[PDB]
């Protein structure tokens, strides 16, 4: 079958900046039978560009599609606000049908340092058994950052989960939450319980803690 | 070599087998251990040459059963009354170290094979909402987070809000993340000024509508 793989990954670009995305197939898709796809979350993706450079009805001028045979490229020729989305080539020249792995389109802006805040987990949720300490990582960019617990200067893996909410709207800023579970048990057998962030925007990585109580 | 992975829901049954690819192992004590998402190797269970002693790990004991046959070509792991803490990426193992007990994953040697096994929740579950208590004192100036922890529900989504609708900035709800129990967690923030603690009422408004659970909870110091 024919792999598709798009570069980059990610694409940081500011609003009415034009966006270059490329799609590469692991063999020759005949007769340019090459689609782009917008998506956006909790929506089907939309048809943005069919047979490599046609576009779909009511798609606007700024998207355009070139390329052949292994390498093609979805140009936005001005990122629109509606714009930044994550961008999917296919190929529908031979059986199956296959998809590239997207290409995510965000809002640069100037980095941001998180804001950093830890919850203990309330007197209620302990009473059934479980508790759960969460971090909150708030109003940051760029996207990525390193959170790890440390319980007893120790620290901690397999048992923290994380969720990252998507870019804000209105100041372009992502936020994430690490939530550390463990039974109650394990819970009141410790003392310190620490979260440290690192991240650009600090000059030093941030530690917020308390001690159990 | 090994098979008999895959999708189940959770109550259901799978049997995991290994097969020798070389022949014998048949005077080797044999185990079984998985590699649960995002997680480490856990002991699962073991058993000895002869097929006498049979050990299991706790979180499996009662409803997995490890065995072997006489030629040393087939261990298996019966697995019973599923969970979706089951979900893991299994493996077998020969033991060829004793640097402890027959619970030490570590006196184990596998060669990089596994079986995935995922086990899929079914329930309508509502939520349990606890309160994130806000991060500092009615008394202290900046900002101040609080928000409302929303656990345990299947499936997606639930509805928050926060005042009914009366608080809107300054809030993020976290998208929901299917913890290892096969349920749904998330949660909602929202900053404050620290100032305005004690003078205003925050409450979230939870709603799971595959189950008529709607749930608000007023979240307060501690």
């Amino acid at each position: 079958e024919i792999v598709l793989t798009q570069s980059p990954g990610t694409l940081s670009l500011s609003p009415g900046e034009r966006a270059t995305l490329s799609c590469r197939a692991s063999q020759s898709v005949s007769s340019s039978y090459l689609a782009w796809y917008q998506q956006k979350p909790g929506q089907a993706p939309r048809l943005l560009i069919y047979d490599a450079s046609s576009r779909a009805t009511g798609i606007p001028d700024r998207f355009s599609g070139s390329g052949s045979g292994t390498d093609f490229t979805l140009t936005i020729s001005r990122l629109e606000p509606e714009d930044f989305a994550v961008y999917y080539c296919q190929q529908y020249s031979y059986s199956p049908v296959t998809f590239g792995q997207g290409t995510k389109v965000e809002i640069k802006r100037t980095v941001a340092a998180p804001s950093v805040f830890i919850f203990p987990p309330s007197d209620e949720q302990l009473k059934s058994g479980t508790a759960s300490v969460v971090c909150l990582l708030n109003n940051f960019y760029p996207r990525e950052a390193k959170v790890q617990w440390k319980v007893d200067n120790a620290l901690q893996s397999g048992n923290s989960q994380e969720s990252v909410t998507e870019q804000d709207s209105k100041d372009s800023t992502y936020s994430l939450s690490s939530t550390l579970t463990l039974s109650k048990a394990d819970y009141e057998k410790h003392k310190v319980y620490a979260c440290e962030v690192t991240h650009q925007g600090l000059s030093s990585p941030v530690t917020k803690s308390f001690n159990r109580g | 070599v090994q098979s008999g992975g895959g999708l189940v829901q959770a109550g259901g049954s799978l049997r995991l087998s290994c097969a020798a690819s070389g022949g014998t192992f048949a005077t080797s004590p044999m185990g079984w251990l998985r590699q649960a998402p995002g997680k480490g190797t856990e002991f699962v269970a073991a058993i000895s040459p002869s097929g006498g002693d049979r050990i299991y790990a706790d979180s499996v004991k009662g409803r997995f059963t490890i065995s072997r046959d006489n030629a040393g070509y087939f261990i298996y792991l019966q697995m019973n009354s599923l969970k979706p803490e089951d979900t893991a990426v299994y493996y077998c193992a020969v033991r060829r170290r004793f640097d402890g007990t027959s619970y030490y994953t570590g006196d184990y040697d596998s060669w990089g094979q596994g079986t995935l096994v995922t086990v899929s929740s079914a329930s309508t579950k509502g939520p349990s909402v606890f309160p994130l208590a806000p991060s500092s004192k009615s008394t202290s100036g900046g900002t101040a987070a609080l928000g409302c922890l929303v656990k345990d529900y299947f499936p997606e989504p639930v509805t928050v809000s926060w005042n009914s609708g009366a608080l809107t900035s300054g809030v993020h709800t976290f998208p929901a993340v299917l913890q290892s129990s096969g349920l749904y967690s998330l949660s909602s923030v929202v900053t404050v000024p620290s100032s305005s603690l004690g003078t205003q009422t925050y409450i979230c408004n939870v709603n799971h509508k595959p189950s008529n659970t709607k749930v608000d909870k007023r979240v307060e110091p501690k």
